[PDB]
RNA sequence: UAAUAGCUUCUUAGGAGAAUGACGUAGCAUGCUACGC
RNA sequence: GCGUAGCAUGCUACGUCAUUCUCCUAAGAAGCUA
């Protein structure tokens, strides 16, 4: 009867139990395993049908989350897992097994029976945040709600996902950080077990319940005792992206590791914190193999700044956050005591100490004063303790006595040709083009909060094994160009009349510095920073320009000396991707001439059900991870593997980091720290997007194909290219090039990209997509979820079926196919709406006069051309009235010309800007 | 061009030609006097050439050298002013605690983010609204950073001092915020 | 740089060079003035010099343009093209300028140096825009005037009170006194920089100064001191707004029951509220001054800037409305530099207040509900444009008497201006007559009334008051002696003070005399208040000494003589010279 | 043509308010800002008028910095 | 082109002209075509000169222009931008704008903004008892295309004056400008 | 107060190159004429 | 048949100028995009 069966299970234990199965039948559920075999491999959702699950209540009749397992297999099988329990049985960590024999109908099925497991696995909760599909999130609310995180009407709020949207998500994962921290210790206290007891075998996430316990012993040899060895590299590396997105180690912060006992007063004069993290690691990765230094300056190679940098950041949640920022030291110029930064504390790169350190100087040269006037050092030295409470970011010193509170004024209406374009019967009520781009207007506090928008950047510790072949794969798509260091001469400045951060644009703009300084003394600096650690003030500058959303506009004006430098450093590379046609980069490749049609047909390489695909990354600038940003510089800086050494490049990265990535931001004259998250006007800003860009796509695909099945994966070569990724990733420690030779031709010829530092379009193959072996939009959004933390909502991602419409957006330029000589072009329209809010609202009185600007309108009507052929109308009235308007500023400046003088001009070759022909040519391929 | 004995021959050249001409001379003399003007003029315009390049790099070397006077004239202006900037800001530095903390120090270094925080004898708070100027910095004086501060100025978003007195419930909505209240260590 | 035309309004590149302020002219203008008088320089955007490698012309007619440059007769290019030709002179906006008659006044106003009366009599009977440059390059000859005065120089410091004295050979010694000021230089090697602003004035033993500066620094007999040039800043509001009529009352407000004191003066403040400006003619110790306080009590909503010409007379202003207008609301706007010891005793310098006093010169951009000018005798046509350009204002009201004193006008040195060309407001208050007049004495003793209203006034004032016999006429000689290019008169400051302490209910008696020199100098003699009569102009005395010191065209002026015993309340003791302005009068027989 | 032509007279009012100096007052500036904005980014020309009147309000508050009558007699 | 080297470059076209014409052989002709050619070289020289020159002319008037307009934009900035203003908002014509700006021209201007939220308050300056019987009946102020419900009324001395005390006669009595108080409806 | 980078339009200046036309010098090939051998 | 000389025709090299075009650099103005 099937009541024996629920008595037998009982067993010695007094639990009540009721079935969840139908009468003592295997229960099925569809389960996240973690699995790698002789013919399926990944981290997917499969179908678990051999266990017997019954479920105890309390009392009062409750149902609890304890649930016994009575999973039935064969007989060998049975004694082996039998004789390896024996071995755990003690140890604190293992669910208590029960290994009986029951007459099922009539013969002995030998069941092993796991007691008092919870409902599900930690790889349920891994792949429901790794995975995250709000449509269908039932296992995260589950176990959210069942450990009391929540309250089941939690999810009545309308996004209760978003991170950017409902900052409590994140009160809300974290009340996990406990249950996920304790289920660390439980493995490492069964990886001890193992280890003492000579047991060989395989931990992975699905066999480790939510309370710690282990409960799979199938596939454990045994050998001599004290000599048994755990693999946990996909144990830890799976479970890395939940450590910091559920805080599992803000108990560490407190005495004695108790949520209850207060906070640790770490003395401040303290910054090394190496024993710290040296113990930590110890405690939790304990057996994670690979080597880590505190330190990254102790570091092997960028492989090894990756692995040793992602353990810091998880590290560093710890520490106070006022022993990072510079380490300054007093030293003495003729007598005189300064305080100069003679070191730094990264969040991820450890504590890393300047060479080169005068204690006792008398001169200081022009390379030495503006190494010393370009540091906060000195700065926050002398300035006003700060408690800004408008932010959270944290605050380090005013340095004046008032705060500043700058505004932006509106725009400038150029009534002129608005009259002009009402004439022409334009701005219609019920009409398609309208006004949506304006001048917004912004207070005195716009500036701050914008600022405090970086309050979105959450330390993300990423999957480091997976990481770490993703870099593999970008520089793979970085492989065609060349790089290096150049001489100062060798450096060219596009425009040297241009603000030169802080504190140096009081004295003039970058010409005055790129003047003044010799190229001996550029190249002096550039290889002091080489050797030695720069940190540098990053200005915050509100944006005075016309867009459609009233948000403040923000960016940084990085300090002189970082972008002299920085320049020196990435300008050949930089100027080699900005020269290559045809790549995934399309970074210096114009739309004019063929370009975008060349553009768009280089993207269909050759896909076989292509479908057009983009995406959108919200908060793409402040919610990127250090992580990332540190990758991208790491990946920019791989064509220096002649030019400069190893310690060179770390301390290049280094600098890097302490300028761009964490650094001093001077807000209306106070210096805040800036959490993380590219700043918007570095050096290499937008190819440093792209590299992330390109990373993200990678680890798009890469989830996308682990995360199939396996046996529903028809084709032979694509299962097969699945088991070597899982191969590649967790279980393979250096690099296999031909393997991701294979892996970068398969993205190639099924996920075909096209990159512009956050704008991109692929051509994925839309069967592929389908079936799961290609990043689809879902992919994306998972992707985004945890590791950028912000969730990507599909309103702002688009697809495009049919290619004879090409991409619906990119680079805010709409694509149609028009007819063109006797052959069918790409040509790039605009929004009507920006182009004639550009005519209309203008940034200076001066551009209000109108005949003194027909330049303006030349070039605004030579990028509203392509709206002729548009088959709406009033789209292609736009380039008809802009040139109306040329013509009548020439006439009325003729006129006015007459007037001022008693001749006409002799010359006058302005009747070309008046018809079309000028302005077709621009979208012809003969140039 | 003119100062050259080019432009002489030239000239005499010319000369012997016009009186030879109005002499009505022998037409082989004629030809004669022709081809050695031709040649003269021909010489006079090779050395002419000369002279404008050289007057030319003669005009942009000196351009160059007035830039380059520019420049350096310019760079003992900054290095100045730095050097005014970085000694001012030595001088206004907190000695005594400075001192302190720096020797207190085991290896003679410290975190820049707690120099402030433990030298800075000026407290600047910024507050957005009344709960938070309840909560922070009510009263006279105030616990922050360990230590204890006291208020001696109160201004608000247009640097308007603002009583103590004023900062209400009630009043709330008559003032600028922030308010950034300005306090000294006691 | 374009402009307008002065006296068509015409758009036009082209300026006079060899005129003071340099004009903008229209082509056909510019045409007529250089072909009629001597100005023959005039600047484009580039001047009109022959841009020959060597070559100094300047007269229009005789250049050419050619190519790129203008050119002399004798070096133009080829290709040539006149600059003055076919009635006008070649410029920007050539073919849209329409000239005028007015080219004939212009002509004068331009050449001439102010010195005689006629200049004075042309330059304020023409129309707005040459009323306004004629004020202007008026103004630009005074202050260039300072340019042809002397540099000074120490010789040593025996005591840091009384500095030495010592002046450039061959130039002429400014007078020394509170007027000008001396900015010190350094110029040896080492440091030719400013040291400050000092201050001269002579003292009574030997060659010394007890000198007064800024700041507290030490001259070395290396330093010397420079007379600081002053710029003429631009004017271009009207003299006069134009005057429109309303229905009723607008933008004023009246009062219930405003004071049993001001109610004879209602009617007129009726009168000011319906016009857009007002003119107040009224003979000393009338209650012109004591109108506009009336007014301000009657209009008390109203936003009032009260102002003057001088500091004295605002000085006199505010201690009146201290008197009778509420302390609260009320200010006082003082120049930065603050010469003269000025009124301090409301909140100084608070522009935004209701009541404004401050100074024409000082006078902040703002508006106001109605602002009374007071004394416009003392004013120039550039005073009445600044305070038409700096106060905007919903009414205007002039108060003041063309007899009292005119302002300085220091380099007219030929005949006398009459009263009604002192500026605008007086010539409309003597050709159609003022807006309202009041007379009747009511600060000055009978005596001294009586004794006035034959001087310059015929037979036409009377008063409210009895003649208290303190009115003593003393006669003396009164040996000269001139010092400081203001005449002393020692023998009568002697015979004041020989005659001061027989005077028991006199030692607080003010000293009111024409020369600056006599009335600074005699302040160790006698220890009395001081005040020249030019600064004692709307400020009345209850105890005045007036002292002729010498017998002049200026200390015995008829004007002068009236508007300084016109100040005295109870007595006055005057020591005259000349017999014809001592028989005048009749006071006691001493 | 009417909602358009409220959208751009509020950048001109709101450009009049600025050169005036209402900068200056951060409390009458914001809400200067936030009707303009409101304005720019409206759907309902009830809306955008009201709003219009409110930051034209702001304008007409200020008696002497702005001459009524001498503006609006030049039409 | 009136030029002496055009004059001479002319009469040698003219004469190699004519000499064509009669055209017999053969070293008159080319003679006379290398004289056509050398004047034709000297005009040339000259015309390209003064092809340079209206070139830079050109260069010169344009940038004058632009400065002096750009000068003088930058100078009437003010001016130009109110009158828009008020150009513009007389082409709304709004019934609430319009009745708001006819009262600021009588003197009846607002104190704050005008609040848009229901039974928010108001505080506008009546100036004369005209603009009262004008705007005000009862208990309810016409404004802004709206009704008001008056709350308090006070005069320049701060004084409360009770609604009965407003009339044609007895105002002459009465503190003008009142300070009305009031509440959308 | 106003960042990094890309592309495009326009203006000016300079340099180099090309093509054509003209002038001049030198050199070479051919034809015609005078004198001498 | 040769040499000297002159003229005519043609070719090449070099120099000068004029025109047109292309490019490379420098400076200035403007627009769009991320
Ligand atoms: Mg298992
Ligand atoms: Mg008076
Ligand atoms: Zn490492
Ligand atoms: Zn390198
Ligand atoms: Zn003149
Ligand atoms: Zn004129
Ligand atoms: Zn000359």
């Amino acid at each position: 009867d099937a009541q024996s069966f629920l008595n037998r299970v009982c067993g010695v234990s007094a639990a009540r139990l009721t079935p969840c199965g139908t009468g003592t039948s295997t229960d099925v559920v569809y389960r996240a395993f973690d699995i790698y075999n002789d013919k399926v491999a990944g981290f997917a959702k499969f179908l678990k049908t051999n266990c017997c699950r019954f479920q105890e209540k309390d009392e009062d009749d409750n149902l609890i989350d304890s649930y016994f397992v009575v999973k039935r297999h064969t007989f060998s099988n049975y004694q082996h897992e039998e004789t390896i329990y024996n071995l755990l049985k003690d140890c604190p960590a293992v669910a208590k097994h029960d290994f009986f024999k029951f007459r099922i109908d009539g013969d002995m099925v030998p069941h092993i029976s796991r007691q008092r497991l919870t409902k599900y696995t930690m790889a349920d909760l891994v792949y429901a945040l790794r995975h995250f599909d709000e449509g269908n999130c039932d296992t995260l609310k589950e176990i959210l709600v069942t450990y009391n995180c929540c309250d089941d009407d939690y999810f009545n709020k309308k996004d209760w996902y978003d991170f950017v949207e409902n900052p409590d998500i994140l009160r809300v994962y974290a009340n996990l950080g406990e249950r996920v921290r304790q289920a660390l210790l439980k493995t490492v206290q069964f990886c001890d077990a193992m280890r003492n007891a000579g047991i060989v075998g395989v931990l992975t996430l699905d066999n480790q319940d939510l309370n710690g316990n282990w409960y799979d012993f199938g596939d454990f040899i045994q050998t001599t005792p004290g000599s048994g060895v755990p693999v946990v590299d996909s144990y830890y590396s799976l479970l890395m992206p939940i450590l910091t997105l559920t805080r599992a180690l803000t108990a560490e912060s407190h005495v004695d590791t108790d949520l209850t006992k207060p906070y640790i007063k770490w003395d401040l004069l303290k910054y090394d914190f190496t024993e710290e993290r040296l113990k930590l690691f110890d405690r939790y990765f304990k057996y994670w193999d690979q080597t880590y230094h505190p330190n990254c300056v102790n570091c092997l190679d960028d492989r090894c700044i990756l692995h040793c940098a992602n353990f810091n950041v998880l590290f560093s949640t710890v520490f106070p956050p006022t022993s990072f920022g510079p380490l300054v030291r007093k030293i003495f110029v003729d007598g005189v005591p300064f305080v100069v930064s003679t070191g730094y504390h990264f969040r991820e790169l450890g504590v890393v100490h300047n060479q080169d350190v005068n204690l006792h100087s008398s001169r200081l040269s022009f390379k030495e004063l503006l190494v010393y006037a370009a540091d906060p050092a000195m700065h926050a030295a002398s300035g006003n303790l700060l408690l800004d409470k408008r932010t959270t970011c944290f605050s380090v010193a005013a340095l004046t006595n008032n705060v500043a509170f700058q505004t932006v004024k509106p725009g400038n209406f150029n009534k002129d040709f608005y009259d002009f374009a009402v004439s022409k019967g334009f701005f219609k009520e019920g009409s398609s083009v309208e006004l949506k781009h304006f001048f917004f207007a912004q207070d005195g506090n716009a500036a701050i909060s914008d600022y405090d928008y970086y309050r979105y950047n959450l330390p993300t510790m990423c999957d480091i094994r997976q990481l770490l072949f993703v870099v593999e794969v970008v520089d793979k798509y970085f492989d065609c160009y060349d790089g290096g260091c150049i001489n100062a001469n060798q450096v060219i400045v596009n425009n040297l009349d241009k603000s030169a951060g802080f504190p140096f644009n009081k004295w003039g703009k970058a010409r005055l510095y790129y003047d003044s300084m010799s190229y001996e003394d550029q190249d002096a600096l550039f290889a002091y920073t080489k050797r030695n650690v720069i940190p540098t003030i990053t200005q915050m500058n509100l944006k005075y320009a016309i867009s459609a959303k009233n948000r403040a506009r923000t960016v940084a004006g990085v300090s002189i000396c970082s972008t002299m430098t920085n320049r020196q450093f990435h300008q050949k590379l930089l100027k080699s991707i900005a020269a290559t046609r045809g790549a995934t980069v399309v970074i210096g490749t114009s739309k004019f001439y063929g370009g975008w049609h060349n553009m768009l047909k280089t993207v269909y390489s050759d896909v076989e059900n292509p479908h057009l695909m983009g995406w959108d990354y919200p908060k793409c600038d402040r919610a990127m991870p250090n992580m990332l940003r540190i990758m991208a510089s790491l990946v920019l800086a791989r064509k220096h593997t002649t030019c400069c050494s190893l310690s060179h490049r770390f301390y290049r990265l280094a600098n890097e980091c302490a300028q761009v990535l964490s650094e001093m931001v001077m807000c209306g004259g106070s210096l805040y720290v800036k959490p993380g998250g590219t700043s918007s006007g570095d050096a290499t800003t937008a190819y440093a997007n792209s590299v992330f860009n390109i990373c993200q796509a990678v680890t798009a695909n890469v989830n996308a194909l682990l995360s199939t099945d396996g046996n529903k994966i028809a084709d032979k070569y694509v299962r097969n290219l699945q088991h070597r990724l899982y191969e590649c990733l967790y279980r393979n420690r250096d690099v296999d090039t031909d393997f991701v030779n294979e892996f970068y031709a398969y993205l190639r010829k099924h996920f075909s990209m096209m990159i512009l530092s956050d704008d991109a379009v692929v051509c994925f193959n839309s069967t592929y997509a389908s079936q799961g072996l290609v990043a689809s939009i879902k992919n994306f959004k998972s992707v985004l979820y945890y590791q950028n933390n912000v969730f990507m909502s599909e309103a702002k991602c688009w697809t495009e079926t049919d290619l004879t419409k090409g991409p619906h957006e990119f680079c805010s330029q709409h694509t149609m196919l028009v007819k063109q000589g006797d052959d069918y072009v790409y040509l790039p329209y605009p929004d009507p709406s920006r182009i004639l809010g550009a005519g209309c609202f203008v940034d200076d009185i001066v551009k209000t006069d109108g005949t003194l600007m027909i330049e303006r309108f030349v070039s605004l009507a030579i990028d509203a051309y392509p709206l002729t052929k548009h088959p709406n109308q009033e789209y292609a009235d736009v380039f008809h009235l802009y040139l109306q308007y040329i013509r009548k500023l020439h006439d009325e400046l003729t006129g006015h010309m007459l007037d001022m003088y008693s001749v006409m001009l002799t010359n006058d070759n302005t009747s070309r800007y008046w018809e079309p022909e000028f302005y077709e040519a621009m979208y012809t391929p003969h140039t | 061009f003119s100062s050259l004995p080019s432009y002489a021959a030239f000239a005499t050249a010319q000369e012997a030609y016009e009186q030879a001409v109005a002499n009505g001379d022998s037409e082989v003399v004629l030809k004669k006097l022709k081809k050695s003007l031709n040649v003269a003029k021909s010489e006079f315009d090779r050395d002419a050439a000369m002279q404008r390049k050289l007057e030319k790099m003669a005009d942009q070397a000196m351009t160059q050298m007035y830039k380059q006077a520019r420049s350096e004239d310019k760079r003992a202006k900054v290095t100045s002013a730095m050097q005014t900037m970085l000694f001012t800001m030595l001088r206004k530095l907190d000695n005594d605690a400075l001192n302190n903390i720096i020797n207190n120090a085991r290896d003679g270094c410290v975190p820049l983010n707690i120099i402030p925080l433990t030298t800075a004898a000026k407290l600047m708070v910024v507050i957005p609204d009344y709960n938070t100027y309840k909560n922070t910095c009510d009263g006279t004086t105030f616990t922050y950073a360990s230590a204890l501060w006291e208020i001696q100025q109160v201004v608000d978003a247009d640097s308007k001092i603002v009583q103590l007195s004023e900062i209400s419930m009630d009043n709330s909505p008559n003032l600028a915020w922030p308010l950034i209240v300005t306090a000294l260590r006691a | 740089a374009v402009g307008a035309c002065v006296l068509c309004n015409s758009q036009t590149s082209l300026r006079c060079g060899a005129c003071i302020r340099r004009p903008f002219l229209c082509c056909k203008c510019c045409y007529d003035h250089v072909i009629s008088t001597s100005h023959k320089l005039v600047l484009s955007v580039n001047p009109y010099v022959c841009n020959a490698p060597g070559c100094d012309v300047t007269d229009v007619t005789q250049l050419y343009l050619g190519g790129m440059s203008y050119y002399c007769k004798s070096h133009k290019p080829p290709i040539s093209f006149p600059l003055c030709a076919n009635g006008q002179v070649f410029g920007l906006y050539k073919n849209t300028c329409v000239g005028s008659d007015n080219v004939t006044d212009f002509n004068a106003i331009a050449t001439c140096d102010w010195t005689n009366a006629g200049d004075y009599i042309l330059a304020n009977t023409c129309t707005e825009r040459l009323k306004l440059f004629a004020a202007e390059t008026l103004k630009a000859t005074e202050e260039t005037f300072k340019l042809s005065y002397g540099i000074a120089t120490v010789r040593e410091v025996l005591s840091d009170r009384e500095l030495h004295l010592s002046w450039e050979v061959g130039k002429p010694r400014p007078p020394l006194n509170r007027n000008y000021v001396f900015t010190g230089y350094r110029v040896t090697k080492n440091s030719k920089v400013q040291i400050g602003e000092y201050t001269f004035e002579k003292g009574d033993y030997g060659d010394a100064v007890v000198y007064r500066g800024t700041t507290t620094y030490k001259l070395n007999v290396g330093d010397y001191f420079v007379l600081t040039s002053h710029t003429v800043m631009p004017l271009s509001a009207p003299t006069l707004v134009p005057q429109e009529h309303y229905v009723r009352i607008t933008g004023l407000y009246p009062t219930l029951n405003i004071s049993d004191e001001f109610s004879s003066n209602v009617a007129n403040y009726q009168k000011v509220g319906m016009q857009k400006y007002s003119t107040l003619q009224g003979p000393p110790g009338t209650g012109k001054s004591h109108f506009a306080i009336g007014l301000a009590l009657y209009y008390p909503s109203a936003r009032i800037v009260y102002t003057a010409c001088s500091h004295a007379a605002v000085d006199a202003l505010c201690e009146k409305a201290l008197k009778y207008l509420p302390i609260d609301k009320c200010s006082r706007i003082i120049p930065a530099r603050a010469r003269v010891e000025c009124f301090d005793k409301f909140k100084v310098n608070s522009t935004l207040e209701q009541y404004v006093f401050c100074t024409v010169n000082a006078l902040p951009e703002t508006t106001a509900d109605i602002v009374v000018f007071d004394e416009i005798s003392m004013a120039t046509n550039y005073d009445l444009s600044v305070v038409n350009a700096r106060l905007r204002a919903k009414h205007y009201v002039y108060i003041g008497d063309p007899a009292q004193l005119p302002a300085p006008r220091t380099l007219l040195t030929k005949g006398t201006l009459e009263p009604e060309y002192f500026n605008s407001v007086c010539r409309l208050m003597k050709t159609i007559g003022p807006d309202m007049f009041l007379g009747t004495c009511r600060r000055c003793p009978a005596e001294i009334v009586d004794t006035v209203s034959a001087l310059v006034y015929d037979n036409k004032l009377k008063a409210h008051k009895d003649k208290s016999a303190q009115c003593f006429k003393m006669f003396y000689k009164g040996v000269i002696t001139h010092d400081v290019s203001s005449a002393i008169n020692r023998p009568q400051i002697g015979v004041v003070r020989e005659f001061l302490t027989r005077n028991p209910a006199w030692r607080k008696a003010v000293f009111i005399s024409p020369y600056n020199s006599q009335n600074a100098v005699a302040s160790k003699i006698l220890g009395l208040p001081t005040q020249t009569v030019d600064s004692s102009q709307g400020s009345e005395y209850d105890y005045v000494i007036f002292t002729q010191t010498t017998e002049t065209a200026h200390s015995c002026n008829v004007n002068r003589f009236n508007v300084a015993i016109t100040r005295a309340k109870v007595g006055i003791l005057c020591i005259m010279s000349d017999r014809d302005l001592y028989d005048k009068l009749q006071f006691t027989s001493l | 043509s009417k909602m358009s032509d409220v959208k751009c007279t509020s950048v001109v009012l709101l450009s009049v308010l600025q050169q005036l100096r209402v900068e200056s007052s951060s409390k009458l500036w914001a809400q200067c800002v936030q009707l303009h904005n409101d304005i720019l980014l409206a759907k309902d020309t009830t809306e955008a008028f009201e709003k219009m009147v409110s930051l034209l309000s702001v304008l007409l508050s200020m008696q002497g910095a702005v001459d009524i009558n001498k503006l609006c007699e030049e039409m």
